[PDB]
């Protein structure tokens, strides 16, 4: 499993709501091309962990907690640091 | 869904009724003993044989979880007994 | 920040917030303590020094992020 | 006899085929999918099957008349992308001798099911009609593996009754399919 979580390979978008006050943290980025994830780990998101999984993109994940944008964003990280766990080794 | 099962001094019948009180399904003894040839007198091998029918006839209409209440009295007879195990038979799970 | 207030590091402590009407007074107050609670902080201008007594982590965390330092007494 | 549970299995279900008219099947047909070595078998209406093994062309034999005329439909209304009522039809041929299909005319080429998430069970139906001759269908679309809206607007009031009225609605069949993992693939070759 990684640790810090490159996140300049990566790519972020925000998206706010108005009525409760919601902030929506948004990451993705391409499994194959990533090259801080171990080879079998790539391979077993790709399959395991496909519902994420577009035709157009190959890794999106969303999550929203905190009004603030790094939370929920160290949120998406830290379910990416889980599913890489998961997938490496239990 | 509902097992409702009449049990005559000839024949025995087996119907699946929807809430809206459509039947969704039904065996009974007479029509498959004319299809068949079986024994038309009633006995627990033909109401096995019904049994593995409406089990059939369920299993291909989709329909699983089904509910059978039998009058406490006859219901530790072997006929409904045979019943449940033809029924369990198809694989279906109550 | 936006008002116009004292911008550099050194300067800036409570004694300087309580010039600005900008704090609370607490004369029935004993022992009293000083706390953030993170709000509004999206964006926020950065270099920016804060001493305060017990800062809450959303605002040590919202603070660093921007660069700015957590003095913690 | 067997006639009747069709009748009660047929309109004691679905409100769409009443919708379309069409009236309860007496004939008994036998459709069987035969993929490698596993066979899946529909038979009776209402069966619940994978769009895995229903990616491919099924066999459909009743009754078989080598000397005679038939015509063979397949079509699912899951409501797409579009208001209700509209039907999707994923396989349509005309002029068939016997139970063979092969040598059948077909007009729309077998469509492989793409059923979308969170959609829940659809209705899939063949529908076989006698020919008294040929019929010759002029103004029809000819579909390709990829097609939307020619495949759409096909409900059968508007096309089963003003096209041809002297097709009877002899031979039917149901079966019910949901959402699998090969719709993704399906849909990635739609938008090429």
């Amino acid at each position: 499993q990684a640790n810090d979580i490159p996140v300049d390979r990566l790519t972020i978008s925000y998206c706010r709501s108005s009525g409760k006050v919601n902030s929506k943290a948004e990451v993705r980025f391409h499994l194959a091309s990533a090259d801080w994830i171990a080879e079998p780990v790539r391979l077993k998101l790709a399959v395991k962990h496909k519902n994420r999984i577009n035709r157009s993109g190959e890794l999106i994940l969303t999550s929203e907690c905190s009004r603030y944008q790094f939370r929920n964003l160290a949120d998406c990280l830290q379910k990416l640091r889980d599913m890489i766990a998961e997938a490496s080794q239990p | 869904h509902r097992l409702r099962v009449i049990r005559t001094q000839h024949h025995i019948e087996a119907l699946v009724e929807h809430r809206n009180g459509q039947v969704v399904v039904s065996a009974s003894t007479r029509e498959w003993a004319i299809k068949k040839h079986l024994y038309s007198t009633r006995n627990v091998v033909a109401c096995e044989s019904v049994g593995r029918v409406l089990a059939e006839r369920c299993l291909e209409a989709g329909i699983n979880f089904m509910v059978y209440h039998p009058t406490p009295w006859e219901a530790a007879s072997d006929s409904i007994k045979r019943l449940q195990h033809a029924m369990t038979e198809g694989g279906v799970v109550l | 920040i936006d008002l116009g207030r004292v911008d550099p590091t050194q300067p800036i402590d409570l004694t300087q917030l309580v010039n600005g009407r900008g704090v609370t007074i607490q004369p029935s107050k004993r022992d009293y303590g000083v706390q953030l609670v993170e709000e509004g902080a999206d964006t926020f201008k950065a270099k920016v020094n804060i001493e305060v007594q017990m800062a809450s982590e959303l605002a040590i965390a919202a603070i660093e992020k921007n660069g700015g330092v957590v003095t913690t007494a | 006899p067997y006639h009747k549970q069709r009748l009660a299995e047929y309109c004691g279900l679905y409100r769409d085929l009443f919708h379309g008219a069409t009236f309860v099947p007496r004939v008994p047909l036998h459709v069987a999918y035969a993929v490698g070595e596993d066979d899946l078998m529909p038979v009776y209406h209402g069966n619940e099957v994978t769009p895995t093994e229903a990616a491919q062309a099924p066999e459909v034999t009743y009754e078989a008349d080598e000397g005679s005329l038939w015509t063979l439909l397949l079509t699912n209304l899951d409501g797409h992308l579009l208001e209700p009522d509209a039907e999707y039809v994923h396989w349509l041929v005309t002029n068939i001798p016997g139970n063979r299909v092969t040598e059948g005319q077909e007009t729309c080429p077998y469509l492989p099911p793409f059923p979308a998430r969170g959609s829940g069970f659809h209705r899939f139906a063949f529908l076989l009609f006698k020919q008294d001759k040929r019929i010759d269908f002029s103004g029809d679309t000819r579909p390709s593996p990829c097609y939307q809206l020619a495949q759409r607007t096909f409900h059968t009031f508007d096309f089963y009754k003003k096209h041809q009225d002297a097709m009877t609605p002899a031979g039917l069949a149901f079966f019910q399919c949901r959402w699998d993992d090969s719709v993704t693939r399906v849909f990635h070759q739609l938008l090429d």
